[PDB]
């Protein structure tokens, strides 16, 4: 999505 | 590759051992061990860090599956926000065991009788609520649930987060202060050495362990723009500190308080 996750 | 799986084997090690202990200070406080005024926040310290453990425990038991296994479990996208929801809580309840700290040294007459009950509780599900609607409205502007929503729009919330973590992190530094004059100044029978010793350790626990993930995950990675440095060697140190601070949470608050008779 808009962020990157981890 | 090999760079990010040695801190993982950390990673699951360290959330272990805090699951271990959390599901101990949770069954205890909740079942055996008769339960104070202040023993409501250290018991919703513990669920607080329960869910992000073992959250933790997931994601890293998946990229052991994804590497060795390739099996490439995709996840439903709302895990994130309930993560996030524990590891603000967890922050919350230690910054509101170091209000009631202080307010119990500053006013000791109020806190022995007009103490209301139900005010432990009371404010423990006011910051639980406040937590879960940060994390949420978190979640659904930047893609963490079923609809997808705006980068743009997105930065705009998630500092107001970052905003509340430094206040949050402004409160337990500023009602540990005054306690810390308080009791320098004119208090007789305490015992001064391992009073300051353990305020002065939740402060850097808090300050070295706790705020790092959330100030790197939110503010810190969007005003860098820094990619490639960023995810591959800040992000897995962020975690493991993020994670160790919750591991030690029930040792510093719950178990060397309690068991300290016992030893
Ligand atoms: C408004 C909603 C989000 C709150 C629900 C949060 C849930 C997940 C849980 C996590 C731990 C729970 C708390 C654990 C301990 C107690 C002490 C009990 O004497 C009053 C309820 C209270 C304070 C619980 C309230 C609900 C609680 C905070």
């Amino acid at each position: 999505p808009c962020k990157n996750f981890f | 590759g090999k760079e990010t799986l040695i801190p993982v084997f950390l990673i699951l090690f360290i959330a272990l051992v805090g699951l271990v202990g959390n599901g101990f200070v949770l069954w205890l406080l909740g079942f055996r061990m008769r339960r104070n005024a202040f023993s409501v926040y250290v018991l919703s310290l513990a669920g607080a860090d329960f869910l992000f453990l073992c959250f933790q425990i997931i994601n890293c038991l998946v990229y052991l599956s994804n590497f060795f296994c390739s099996i490439s479990i995709n996840f439903p996208s709302f895990f994130t926000t309930v993560m996030t929801c524990a590891y603000l809580a967890g922050l919350s309840m230690l910054s509101t065991v170091s209000t009631e700290r202080c307010l119990s040294v500053l006013w000791p007459i109020w806190y022995r009788c007009r103490r209301p009950r139900h005010l432990s509780a009371v404010v423990c599900v006011l910051l639980w609520a406040l937590s879960l609607l940060l994390s949420i409205l978190e979640g659904k502007f930047c893609g963490f649930l079923f609809s997808d929503g705006d980068s743009g729009w997105c930065q705009t919330f998630d500092f107001i987060t970052a905003a509340w973590l430094i206040f949050l992190f402004m409160v337990l530094c500023g009602s540990s202060l005054a306690l810390l004059v308080r009791i320098l100044c004119g208090s007789r029978g305490l015992p001064l050495t391992r009073l300051y010793l353990t305020i002065l350790l939740t402060v850097l626990v808090f300050l070295l362990c706790g705020l790092p993930f959330g100030i790197q995950w939110f503010l810190i990675l969007w005003i860098w723009k820094d990619s490639d440095v960023l995810f591959c060697h800040i992000h897995p140190v962020s975690v493991v500190l993020s994670s160790l601070n919750s591991s030690a949470n029930p040792i510093i608050y719950f178990f060397v308080g309690s068991f300290r008779k016992q030893w």
